[PDB]
RNA sequence: CUGCGCGCGCGCUACACUGACAGAGCCAGCGAGUACUCCCUUGGCCGAGAGGCCCGGGUAAUCUUGUUAAACUCUGUCGUGCUGGGGAUAGAGCAUUGCAAUUAUUGCUCUUCAACGAGGAAU
């Protein structure tokens, strides 16, 4: 199993540097299309390559699929997007507080398909290990600085992206009586995402919405009655948990059911939570000169 | 093997009063030597002939017979106070220093 | 190190002593190949001419 | 058959090394013995009184089932935990008085010598000969 | 004699901790240069909007 | 004012420049751990006499 | 005492007999460590201890370090008594770091010996 692990993380390697260098080629295929079918006309370097021609005689097909939106990029996600429910477990740092396993917990609930797991003595290469030959989807590690959570690390599985962010203004579902909370309804949730427009935002995006059961698309637009909202502003991405009535076809009532976040990501690497030697896709960039003007996401 | 070494080396024999041409082959050996000696000059002889207490038997005890003995002992210790300018004892001092 | 295949054999293999383990090699554990410093065990007779030389 | 004293375990040897070196009266003890502690990570002194001779064949053995040690081995070897009251537990070393008046007590009586040829503390020839002759002896009381 | 004496902390280039009295820095209005983005508060124009 | 009242000018041994003395850095060499050495394979195995 | 908005939260240590103490057995694993320097430190003395001192190996699977770690195991002492459980508070002394230790940096010794007898409702 590891062998086919190693193997096939180092052929999604090659396949993004190959496609790397394709995207170079294919930027100059697509100038001689646009230019085929407008008769504008393009540049010498570009209409006097044979090799060009004679593999663009063959490769069409593929620009035009990719126009209309048929082929999806070669991801991580993309093998198994709306197919398999994602199963994900959730689990503390090493020896948790009682309100750091109640926050987990409460993030457990906020998935309807999470599970939680007691850390206890658990080295972290034999969780990754235990992950992978359970074939989960996700793992999500938090870290508590004294019963209040700083930190999540959401691990996409079998090699995808870890983003490791760092938690504040954490306002727990445990802290409110029971008497006005109470269980929570565990439907699939729609999720709502405002501000990401960057390819780095819709990279966080997209690790980020294939953590929870894709939604059945037959009538989702009306039916369903919890929503999950991530919206960044600074590019530190806040998170609400909110349960709906549609109280008339104008209105709607909204009722704050689990914890409050504003993370803020400061890593997001090509490679899983084991491995601290992965090539980083983003990170934090603090003690640079314009690291703090410039937003990402 | 120590006569062919100081004759690739013979730049640093005389201390930059004579210089050579560079010819630095891979190996300074060649296939075909004999070690011979220079006889006489009939015109010159009395300043052009070694005595009987430097005529010796190779070139390496004929370089060190020779002067500036010193002169090679002096650049030694200048060269070997420049490489142990900053290596280890410099930091063994500095560790000491730092502990008092 | 991580992308090693445990099933690997080179034929250096049958004429070096591997790095081992903690347990199999002791306290003088390095994780590096101890290499030859040249010497070799030597037959009575070459050393029987030594010692006369001597 | 023939005999060390690795083929004799720990305690009767050594409470018969202590039995012995207590019976023999030629020992050194100090003198500074039961008024003192062993270490400053203990609460009470030894309940033994007088013990210099349990130390004393507790080191011997140590020293003989190796090369060399020196007196900072020994003290971290003979310390353990000392509670700090109510903050944490830590290991803490020994005393280097017992254990160096020790190895000049057993090394004037000829049973471990210094090796400053590599550092610390051999066991003596005449060390290996006494040592190997008592375990002999505890093996023949069984 | 304001000109021949000594210079205040704060006319020398480099104060160290031990030339200044004790909380001196809370009297000064000095502008320093900070590292990297505050994270933002949530305020109740946040959570409405 | 200083001629005057008979005064020295203020000067600090740490501010007047010197020739400073460095010396040439070396550093050490690698240090690789004994796990990682007994654990990396044949083709890049250390080999140390 | 951090944090959140005398009150609050995370903690450490205990209320002992599956224990405290004193000998004695004696077993890990992830680490780190000194160049233009004083880092990790064995051993030898001195010291009750903390520590001091003389040397020493290591830029390290090579030396510290088998990190002889702690619970733990054994043979003893104590005997249910706030007891030798507990070790707060406090006096006096000796040391180490540091230019500096008062508002007591930390370390050791003697002495002083508080609350706490399993935590209530709840959660």
């Amino acid at each position: 199993m590891l062998r086919k692990q190693a193997r096939q993380r180092r052929d999604y390697l090659y396949r993004r540097a190959l496609l790397l260098r394709d995207a170079e080629i294919a930027e100059k295929r697509a100038k001689l299309r646009a230019a085929l079918a407008s008769g504008k006309p393009l540049d010498p370097k570009i209409a006097n390559d044979k090799e060009l021609r004679k593999d663009f005689d063959y490769d069409v097909s593929r620009d035009i699929a990719k126009e209309q939106g048929e082929i999806d990029i070669d991801d991580e996600y993309s093998e198994l997007s709306g197919i398999v429910d994602p199963r994900v477990l959730v689990t503390t740092s090493r020896d948790p507080s009682s309100r750091l396993m109640a926050f987990s917990k409460e993030i457990r609930l906020m998935f309807p398909t999470a599970i939680r797991l007691n850390r206890g003595n658990l080295i972290l290469p034999d969780l990754v290990m235990s992950a992978q030959r359970e074939r989960l989807s996700d793992i999500i590690l938090l870290h508590e600085h004294r019963g209040t959570p700083t930190a999540i690390t959401i691990s996409h599985f079998p090699h995808g992206p870890t983003l490791m962010a760092s938690l504040h203004n954490v306002v727990l579902r445990a802290d409110i009586p029971k008497s006005i909370k109470g269980t929570v309804s565990e439907s699939y949730p729609h999720l709502i995402f405002e501000g990401f427009r960057t390819p780095l935002g819709q990279r966080v995006v997209k690790i980020l919405k294939h953590l929870f059961p894709p939604r059945d698309p037959t009538n989702n637009a009306k039916s369903g009655n919890r929503v999950i909202t991530f919206v960044n502003q600074d590019d530190c991405i806040e998170v609400r948990h909110h349960v709906y009535v549609r109280t008339n076809y104008n209105s709607v009532e909204l009722s704050e059911v689990g914890p409050r976040f504003t993370m803020r990501p400061f890593s997001i690497t090509m490679g899983t939570l084991e491995n601290k030697d992965a090539d980083v896709e983003w990170h934090l960039s603090q003690y640079t000169r314009t690291g703090r003007k410039k937003n990402y996401f | 093997k120590r006569d062919l070494q100081l004759l690739r080396m013979r730049d640093v024999v005389a201390m930059g009063k004579q210089f050579f041409k560079k010819d630095n082959r891979k190996d300074f050996v060649p296939e075909y030597c004999q070690v011979g000696t220079i006889i006489a000059g009939a015109t010159d002889g009395v300043s052009g002939r070694l005595t009987r207490k430097e005529r010796k038997r190779t070139i390496v005890e004929e370089v060190l017979s020779s002067d500036s003995v010193s002169k090679y002992k002096r650049k030694y210790h200048e060269i070997q106070e420049h490489k142990k300018s900053g290596r280890k004892g410099y930091y063994k001092k500095l560790m000491a220093a730092r502990k008092r | 190190a991580a992308e090693r295949n445990e099933d690997e054999f080179y034929f250096g293999m049958m004429s070096r002593k591997g790095p081992g383990s903690a347990l199999t090699r002791g306290k003088g554990f390095t994780g590096t190949v101890d290499g030859d410093r040249g010497n070799k065990a030597l037959s009575v007779e070459t050393v029987r001419l030594l010692k006369t030389q001597d | 058959g023939g005999v060390t004293v690795r083929d004799v375990d720990a305690h009767k040897f050594v409470a018969a090394y202590a039995a012995f070196l207590k019976r023999q009266g030629k020992l050194p003890v100090p003198g500074w013995v039961d008024t003192v502690k062993t270490g400053n990570a203990k609460e009470l002194p030894p309940q033994d009184i007088d013990w210099w001779y349990i130390r004393a064949a507790s080191v011997a053995r140590h020293v003989y089932l190796r090369k060399t040690v020196g007196v900072g081995r020994l003290r971290k070897v003979h310390g353990s935990a000392k509670n700090r009251g109510t903050r944490p537990s830590h290991h803490v070393d020994a005393s280097g008085s017992v254990d160096r008046k020790i190895m000049q007590a057993l090394e004037k009586i000829q049973v471990l010598e210094k090796d400053e040829e590599r550092g610390g503390r051999r066991i003596t020839q005449q060390g290996q000969r006494d040592l190997d002759r008592i375990a002999q002896t505890v093996a023949e009381a069984d | 004699a304001e000109l021949v004496a000594k210079r205040a902390w704060t006319l020398a280039g480099e104060a160290t901790a031990a030339d200044r009295p004790v909380n001196s820095l809370l009297g000064e209005d000095m502008e320093f240069d900070h590292v990297g983005k505050p994270v933002p508060v949530v305020t109740e124009e946040v959570s409405e909007s | 004012i200083r001629r005057a009242e008979n005064i020295p000018t203020p000067q600090n041994p740490n501010s007047t420049y010197r020739k400073i003395e460095r010396p040439e850095r070396h550093f050490n060499p690698l240090r690789v751990p004994k796990n990682l050495a007994a654990e990396l394979p044949f083709k890049s195995q250390i080999v140390q006499t």
